[PDB]
């Protein structure tokens, strides 16, 4: 959700645990498609009704702005005005460039784009179309270019629209720059993502010391975690660079080489 | 025990090189007939041709000359399969052998392809018993 | 609720279990709208269902209604003929 | 159930949850042969009535197209007009690759077979019999 | 610092050395007004100053760990800049949305590198090159 | 029915079950299919069976029976010659 | 009680409810030993105790009375003058 | 109460609860200060309000109640006119 509606949560987050009888919350949200029932059964299974509504807001602060607002709805629904209040200038506007794009997209997964750039349509569409293709599978996505060329810009403004983000991928995007480097900094950079990828910590906090089980715990993370998510990798030099991040997940990568896809089993383009 | 040793039939190899160089049989060259006898089966071997041909559309004589004076060398690509060339594989299986054996391995390269040969001419070549040769060769 | 109020409650605890009736207060809860039809049967079936058990789930659930729940409280109970124990209420909201 | 049917009833859950007096309702669908004994035990020991619609929907949501029929029309049967209308477009006709394979065998189980490959029969199906 | 109305972005004071500068930059965030409507985040300060590497990776921890009172994630220290980078970028978008962090007197391009994701600065110096590296847009 | 009429129901709890004739009323809510019988029988019986508490459980009962339930239970007590109280209902419904 | 009684009596749900009559009933259950005497004061307190209510929880409790369970119950409602209720169960045990 | 009592309470659990006359009983229990107004309600509603079923839990109860409940219970039952179940008690504690 919005910056605005999230920092209101978090304000008020104390006033919202102590008050919140969530029974007559999740089911309002339930009924409109906001909250799942396994989340709902995991609030189920706190003890005490402040560690219940506790639960239920820390799974809201990681919704969508219509999230929110069910939230908002439904307090005000039940009765608590006064909670309400509190939460009602931190209501998010619902229903190019909008609120999806800059919400979604400041994960990290994109570099802004420069002061000055034109506007190159021809590419960024045939990027869209061959991306569009997959439907989702594995699949891998090259772009490769002249030395210098303006190749890496393109590539973050590819995934720039709103209407291709949201109906293909709304797992979320990231992003990962490589660049030329060894065994040990390819290491580096995996338990770097791996950290990255679990923000509650679902996982224990150790770190992995072979490439092969951080391979294993992104594989099972991609596809727990974040089903249909793109992870795009930057500047991929070297084949066994590209052994490591291989397992079932899209790959939308940029570089200069046509070569490198070579040892990946699955579709190509 | 299920025994995979067996190798692919014509037809097969066939569709293998249909579906790399993108085409229909009737559009097939000539030589795509020759060349597969010379391949002998082994999926390796027969997607290597049809990953190469995919690059050079034409090369096809150049390899169907180069396939027959029995170099595979020459033959070289990446992919999913572990090892650049089918020369490596053999390669790898051979090593594995005990200091004691490897010596008796390299004797047998005396066979002509296609030849089957009693189990006695051995036990001429390394002089001792038959049984004594039969268990080496199991 | 603030603070005082609801340590208001916790003070006449003994008080308000021994004395409140309930079977004919909640009309005046809805009326001032201190508590949904549903909370009401769920108070109306606290512990063993007896007059004290629900009275006693009432004013604890009571903390959570609102800023206005006490005093909206009290006017419940001056609607239900409950003077007397209004009365001990109002008299602490003040002292 | 068909997933149409399915999701007709998770749909309009909380309209159905709200109104049903299940006693009304789980008397048809024992009679139809749709509801047990035990699952209607397990109804009854819900509290308050909306707790026993909750559960009963929680059961039936499991069962087949012929249930959901059962329901519908014990609604219908029971003056349940404007809760039968919601779900009258959801009854369901009565009387390889696939989701699983993607499903299960996407745990790192299987690399994912060449671009290019023939079939081979024969051989399979006897790794399959032993 | 108005025209932001929130973005990430950059707001550079350079001057002579010894100017009156630093205090000025203290008493720009001083308004109520300002403050309240266009940062209700908070308002966060760091002194850098002269560094190598080692140090900044320790101001670095010492900012991350300052960020977060409640400890919503383990107590543990991150051992590359990249990482703090990180966790500098997920607090600061999740925890603390809308709130102008502050550096103080930067000296190089390569120490501002590190700073950078997705947030609004507003830097004192001398220097006006160190903008050079970042992203986005400057003043 | 919704929630204004539901809202209406509990707004005038008080008269209704001060007011409601029940014992003619049976044979008018069948004849708009209200309540089926046994639903009837059950209501007979609440509580201690007095006028009042069937007229309650009537009305809470009420609640569920449609979308057009309320001014259905108008014209069957407007059929039952229960005019007064019928008109303090409608004369709600339309406020 | 076999699945085949136990389903026929689930079959039988309605017409045994509303047709049932109990209050004659109990000697015979006795006579055949189907219930202990305290097990009928609870069916008799069953619900709202009208006849509906007894008899459901009847032809509830009946499924664990025993493998004859069912023709022991037809025999008792022979036995008071239950003929048609007695022959819906029979023609329906032998279809 | 010592476990003597407590054991003697438990072997005759079935002739308590089949034989004890509660309604008559809960005057005595008070006038000997066995039991509180409050638990006393609570008895009355133990499981299904039936007389065996507060006749249980009243005999239950009875073990936490003191050093003499027992006797003092056997003097509630004379005073109540339930000699016969006063004398099986008491020619126990003696045997
Ligand atoms: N749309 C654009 N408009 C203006 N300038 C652009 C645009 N795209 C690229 N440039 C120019 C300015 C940018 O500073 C520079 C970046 O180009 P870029 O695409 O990043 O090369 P590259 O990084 O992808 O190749 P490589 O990774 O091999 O170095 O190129
Ligand atoms: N408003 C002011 N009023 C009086 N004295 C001031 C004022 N502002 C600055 N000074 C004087 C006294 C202060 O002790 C001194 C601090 O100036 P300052 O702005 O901190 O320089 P500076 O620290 O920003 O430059 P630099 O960081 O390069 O050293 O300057």
């Amino acid at each position: 959700m919005d910056a605005k509606a999230r920092n209101c949560l978090l304000q008020h987050r104390e006033a919202l645990e102590k008050d919140i009888k969530t029974s007559y919350i999740m089911d309002h949200m339930i009924s409109d498609g906001f909250l799942t029932i396994s989340e709902e059964e995991k609030v189920r299974n706190e003890p005490t009704q402040q560690q219940r509504a506790a639960m239920l807001i820390k799974m809201i602060l990681k919704k969508d702005n219509d999230s929110y607002v069910s939230f908002y709805n439904a307090l005000l629904h039940e009765g608590y005005k006064d909670l309400a209040a509190l939460l009602h200038d931190g209501i998010p506007v619902v229903s190019g460039i909008t609120s999806y794009v800059r919400t979604v997209l400041c994960e990290g997964g994109v570099p802004q784009r420069p002061v000055v750039f034109v506007t190159r349509k021809k590419l960024v569409n045939a990027i869209q179309q061959k991306l569009s293709k997959l439907k989702g599978e594995p699949g891998w996505v090259t772009i490769h270019g002249m030395a210098g060329c303006g190749k890496s810009v393109l590539a973050a403004e590819a995934v720039r629209d709103h209407s291709l983000l949201e109906g293909c991928f709304p797992g979320g995007v990231h992003w990962v720059s490589v660049g030329k480097q060894d065994k040990s900094g390819l290491l580096m950079k995996l338990q770097n993502l791996c950290t990255r990828l679990d923000q509650d910590e679902s996982f224990s906090q150790r770190l992995p010391l072979n490439i092969e089980e951080a391979k294993d715990r992104l594989r099972i993370l991609m596809l727990r975690k974040h089903p249909r998510s793109l992870l795009i990798l930057d500047d991929v030099w070297d084949s066994w660079v590209l052994k490591a991040f291989d397992s079932q997940c899209q790959i939308l990568l940029t570089t200069r080489d046509k070569s490198v896809t070579d040892s990946v089993m699955g579709p190509k383009y | 025990v299920v025994p995979v040793e067996s190798s692919l039939g014509k037809e097969k190899g066939l569709e293998i090189l249909s579906l790399f160089v993108n085409m229909k049989k009737a559009d097939l060259p000539e030589q795509a007939h020759s060349i597969i006898k010379e391949c002998k089966g082994s999926p390796l071997v027969v997607s290597l041709i049809g990953a190469l041909l995919r690059d050079f559309p034409n090369r096809w004589e150049y390899y169907l000359k180069q396939l027959q004076n029995k170099q595979f060398k020459r033959i070289r690509k990446s992919s999913s399969y572990d090892y650049e060339a089918l020369d490596e594989a053999m390669s790898i299986s051979v090593e594995m052998l005990r200091e004691d054996i490897k010596d008796y391995y390299t004797d047998l390269s005396i066979l002509q392809k296609d030849v089957k040969v009693p189990t006695k001419v051995l036990c001429i070549l390394w002089d001792m018993e038959t049984e004594e040769v039969e268990d080496i060769l199991q | 609720m603030d603070e005082a109020d609801r340590r208001l409650l916790r003070r006449c605890r003994l008080r308000l279990v021994e004395e409140l009736q309930v079977d004919q207060l909640w009309d005046a809860l809805l009326s001032r709208e201190l508590f949904r039809p549903h909370m009401i049967e769920d108070i109306q079936r606290a512990g063993s269902g007896s007059r004290r058990d629900q009275a006693r789930q009432l004013i604890i659930d009571l903390e959570t209604r609102g800023s206005q729940a006490l005093p909206l409280f009290i006017s419940c109970l001056e609607d239900t003929g409950q003077d007397m124990l209004a009365s001990f209420l109002r008299t602490n909201r003040q002292a």
